[PDB]
């Protein structure tokens, strides 16, 4: 009925916890973080690492997608969605998802190498 | 002594002695994995054999530790050029360019 | 639809943390405590303390002053909200909270020394 | 040898050498620093020399030591009092009641 | 350092602070025992103080390691006539005599 500080706290602690790894906590928390306000492109997003970095990349595409729905000019995102399409084994989305990263920025280099790599595994 | 294997390197490199530059960064880097610039010429003694894969994998790793250097940026351009890799050769030249 | 017991759960789990220091853990679940029912001064002034622990004293301003809100008579909140304002500079305020918190305690020395600094910075 | 430098400054204390006295505490004090009693002692010989701020900050400690002397409370008061700390002498004074 | 705490011993004593040289001579005698004259006066403290059988005993302790000293032995005989012990204070008072 108030709160009008959620998102921002948890958001936060989310933060906290993701610089820890604490992921677990860190999805509990950015997820508490959306689950009032469900708008913020970088909580989706560091929700994606969250999930990145706990390892269940499917999970992690559909934060990032979502953070990219809220702002398709999250470069990190198109390239960590990249990186989780490449995992799975599917090389081409592991390419237009780079390949949108460097158009917003070519000079990432990671995303560069990933890519090359997207095009001799297809 | 990797500071004398690097020297040997760029030597070698100058004259055109592509295989003995090749072993002789190769042998600064194993000592020192940050030297970009060694790691740009071993890229470029690649390239001037012919293997552009190499040269690719050397040119970013010289970009990873040093991403403002143009040249590498353009000759990793060049080696994805050779490769068929046009799209990518495009990025790497607009990265040089930016 | 049910979970009658949950704000308890959640306070209690708010409070372990609290003890063990797990200040982000505990800022979590007070507020969920609180979330489903935010009436009860002990979790808004517990959060407080949770946020107090963190660092972020502004936070902890909101948690204690809503502890007040349901319950003026807490002296401890009153005497934490005079070192949050006291923190920031605010001597002002700091007075002004310190000398409640001794109207409800006169006895507590800690708010007198408190206020004492605090009538010396301001 | 705490337990000396004590009774020395108790002594020196009654006597109205307060000078000694204080000197006597701190030494007491600082090989034990739990010593409430000493802690108000200590304030009162800067009480008697004029140090009005001193003898606040040693009473508020020998009182978050032993919150229930009365007299620390007291003194606490007249020290306050002394330096024009109305509210807060009154608030002693009570505590003190209390 | 027992040295130190039996001249504050004395100087408490002369000075009617018959509390603290009690404790400022068992001080000393704890670190040394063989202290007879520390023992007189501490008999001697807590005679003032009232407490005559504590006196009763230091003195016979006193006189143990000194059988010479006609004033503990009168004294020894004062605070067993405050005891009521009227034969033992005429035998100390006439060993004090002898």
């Amino acid at each position: 009925g108030s709160m009008g500080n959620l998102a921002e706290k948890m958001y936060k602690a989310g933060n906290a916890m993701y610089r820890k790894g604490q992921y677990t906590i860190a999805i509990i928390a950015y997820t508490l973080a959306l689950l009032k306000d469900p708008n913020n492109a970088e909580a989706w997003y560091n929700l994606g690492n969250a999930a990145y970095k706990k390892g269940e990349y499917d999970e992690a595409i559909e934060a990032y997608q979502k953070a990219l729905e809220l702002d398709p000019n999250n470069a990190e995102a198109w390239y960590n969605l990249g990186n989780a399409y490449y995992k799975q084994g599917d090389y081409d989305e592991a390419i237009e998802y780079y390949k949108k990263a460097l158009r917003l920025d070519p000079r990432n280099v990671d995303a560069i190498e990933n890519l090359i790599e997207a095009e001799e595994k297809q | 002594e990797a500071e004398l294997a690097y020297l040997l390197g760029e030597l070698a490199y100058k004259l055109g002695e592509y295989r003995i530059a090749i072993r002789a960064y190769r042998i600064a880097l194993k000592r020192d994995p940050n030297n970009a610039e060694a790691w740009y010429n071993l890229g470029n003694a690649y390239y001037k054999q012919g293997d552009y894969r190499e040269a690719i994998r050397y040119y970013l790793r010289a970009l990873k530790l040093d991403p403002e250097n143009a040249e590498a940026w353009y000759n990793l351009g060049n080696a994805l050029y050779k490769q068929g890799k046009y799209d990518l050769a495009i990025i790497a030249y607009q990265a040089a360019l930016e």
